[PDB]
């Protein structure tokens, strides 16, 4: 259930810079239970698919949702927006 | 709009070894206003009510018998014009394997 | 690929909206053609015999 739960772990993994751009977002991303899961059970996770365009786009869904949520905490800024 | 039209299913009282003239202007009128409706794919079940029982015979129209019941005026029982070429056995078979679905009218019922 | 790239949400709905332009394209294409096997359907409608008894025989 991190999808729900993940604006926490993604601005901690911001201020480690372990997320440095979005593209490192999805690829911190793919470390979790969260990405072996939305492969196996995808309509859980409103995905439509186990592809890698499904897969690819709802991961880059879900980090542009949840930094968009930081940025508009102002708890991270987003620059050239990646 | 995922799925396209495969033709009819309709009920008879009783067992005819043809399929109806009714039928077949029925198929023909409505391939003929609607361009979805190919020839070669839609069909007319015919569940007939045999005793205890039902009895059910797919046909197809040939196009032989969709210029004639487009075409056609007389709703009588006997048309005149009328071949057993306008319409051809196709196979229909069952299944428990998978499960359909059924469309209702939404503001009102069927019937 | 393995490795799910980030695609913004620009590139996304770009992406979304070429998509649904190709499925609409090959809708239009099929309805095209279902209009082709609608006019197709619709204007069709407007010695050695002894020889191999013989072999059979033997």
């Amino acid at each position: 259930h991190l999808d729900h739960c993940m604006h926490d772990h993604f601005n901690a993994e911001i201020v480690t810079k372990t997320i440095e751009n979005k593209q490192d977002a999805v690829d911190y991303l793919t470390w979790t239970f969260l990405y072996r899961r939305m492969t196996q059970n995808p309509n859980y996770y409103n995905l439509q698919g186990i592809s890698h365009r499904h897969l690819s786009d709802h991961l880059s869904e879900l980090v542009e949702q949840t930094l968009s949520d930081l940025e508009q905490s102002k708890c991270i800024s987003i620059e050239d927006e990646m | 709009k995922e799925m396209e039209p495969l033709g009819w299913i309709h009920t008879q009282p009783n067992e005819s070894p043809q399929l109806s003239p009714q039928d077949v202007t029925t198929h023909a009128k409505i391939m003929a206003d609607n361009p979805s409706w190919d020839g070669e794919k839609t069909i007319i079940i015919t569940c007939s009510f045999t005793p205890g029982s039902c009895t059910l015979t797919a046909y197809k129209l040939t196009p032989s018998g969709y210029e004639w019941g487009r075409q056609n005026t007389d709703k009588g029982n006997n048309p005149k014009g009328y071949l057993p070429s306008h319409y051809e056995r196709v196979q229909m078979l069952l299944s428990d394997r998978f499960l359909g679905f059924f469309m209702v009218p939404a503001q009102s019922s069927w019937n | 690929e393995a490795k799910p790239k980030f695609l913004s949400k620009a590139e996304r709905e770009a992406e979304a909206l070429k998509r649904r332009q190709q499925e609409v394209e090959e809708r239009q294409r099929m309805l095209e053609e279902e209009r082709k096997k609608r006019k197709q359907f619709q204007d069709l409608g407007r010695d050695k015999s002894k020889e191999l008894h013989a072999i059979k025989e033997r």
